[PDB]
């Protein structure tokens, strides 16, 4: 899936 | 609980030296044992808690995402038969992601939300409570996943309004809350419109109110809205 | 044990998936599951085993050496004591790379060892019981350090005896025990020169042989040789 | 410390 950007790591 | 006889100091010195040594489930159950001494966090001890669970968590999804996929791959037309294993080990993984969100849920349940008086503090742990029924929401089929989803919502629009009257523009924390919201709101409210504008309006308010910031904040204010451009680039 | 009511042939699929999801402790309980079915393994089997637990004991080794040098550090002349806590937690993961080194050398003893008889099965498990004495080799200080090392010696050294018999030169098997094998010797043995002078003939021998192989086997082959080739360029 | 090549990953 792609992942947007989201606050913190991993 | 398992960490109960450990010092809090010590606890925090171990989540740290865990977190060097890349060990983030030592480094979750250390800070689970630190929250459980009942003592309010520190914001540096808020940000190990949210560090290590996110690392632990971050592992999980993307383990999920990954057998989800096979799994949706085994069930499309003309595909071998392959058995229960895809489904049965997908579900392992999400069993235990959903555990460990139940954990974090319950450490903000009991009690850090409710002696967060500070907004820096009760805003981050709001956020974590969007962020953690969020990833629920991520794996939810069911019955429960609406209110799964209005949990996220509830928890994300109560920090929302916190931070928009106690904090700047450019606060970190309410920036990555801003940033996370408009997450849930393209792909799991299905909210896109909502999900930009909230996206812009945050960065654009940002920007206005970077002129007020030492270099540090600065650097700091600025690596979020990165993120938030990032994301609208892809959005627009 | 934990995996003895799961089918054999499920648990390999599922250490298969863990493997696809990078889950390799859930990679390496499904492949001990298997192991303890009591039937021997298969190439594909041997190497799903072989590089679950090279994932496990990898995290600990790189989170041991971590602490291990914070630890010294803090042991230095001019330095504040931070009391037990460095030391305590590199124990903690010590104890539990030992465990799982401990796990799987119990699993070829039990009976992977004495049920091989071939010869690409008996080195490649000789070889892993060398390995997994070397980890332990790595972290052990007190009286049984020597044993240890010779446990691992003694293991390289009936499958350098078997390969050598039994296995063209080129052997992937071969190789990478030779390569494991010259390690030992240069780091765990202190024995550099024979580390040097086993890894060039190794590399040689090799070399003299490729040309008996096919555009596959040369691939698999060469992959091997070069990282004798880049250890002995850090040795000479 | 100098970790020097050993067969397979990590
Ligand atoms: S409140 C001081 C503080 C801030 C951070 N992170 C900032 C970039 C804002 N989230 C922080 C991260 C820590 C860690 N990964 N150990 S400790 C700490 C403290
Ligand atoms: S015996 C066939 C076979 C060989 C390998 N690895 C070769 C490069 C030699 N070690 C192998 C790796 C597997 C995995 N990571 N799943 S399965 C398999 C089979
Ligand atoms: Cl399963
Ligand atoms: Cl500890
Ligand atoms: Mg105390
Ligand atoms: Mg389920
Ligand atoms: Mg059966
Ligand atoms: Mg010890």
């Amino acid at each position: 899936k792609l992942m947007f950007k989201t606050e913190g790591p991993d | 609980g398992a960490m109960g006889s450990m010092e809090r100091a010590s606890l925090i010195q171990k989540a740290k030296l865990a977190e060097q040594a890349e060990r983030y489930e030592d480094m979750a159950a250390f800070m689970k044992g630190a929250v459980e001494k009942g003592e309010e966090l520190s914001c540096e001890e808020r940000n190990l808690l949210s560090v290590a669970y996110k690392n632990v968590v971050g592992g999980q999804r993307a383990a999920w995402r990954v057998l989800s996929s096979i799994e949706q791959k085994s069930n499309e037309e003309g595909s071998e038969e392959k058995g229960p294993e895809v489904r049965e080990y997908r579900e392992k993984v999400e069993t235990e992601l959903q555990g460990v969100c139940d954990t974090v849920l319950g450490l903000l349940d009991s009690h850090l939300i409710k002696e967060a008086g500070d907004a820096e503090s009760r805003v981050f742990y709001l956020k974590m409570k969007g962020d953690y029924y969020r990833y629920l929401a991520e794996v939810a089929t069911g019955d429960d996943k609406k209110r799964i989803i209005d949990s996220a919502r509830s928890a994300y629009q109560e920090a929302m309004d916190i931070s928009k009257k106690e904090m700047p523009p450019t606060n970190p924390i309410r920036l990555g809350l801003a940033l996370n919201f408009s997450v849930f709101h393209y792909e799991i409210a299905n909210s896109p419109e909502e999900a930009i504008s909230l996206a812009k309006t945050t960065f654009d308010e940002a920007m206005a109110d970077l002129h007020t910031l030492s270099e540090d904040s600065y650097k700091d204010s600025t690596l979020i809205m990165q993120l938030l451009r990032d994301n609208l680039t892809l959005w627009t």
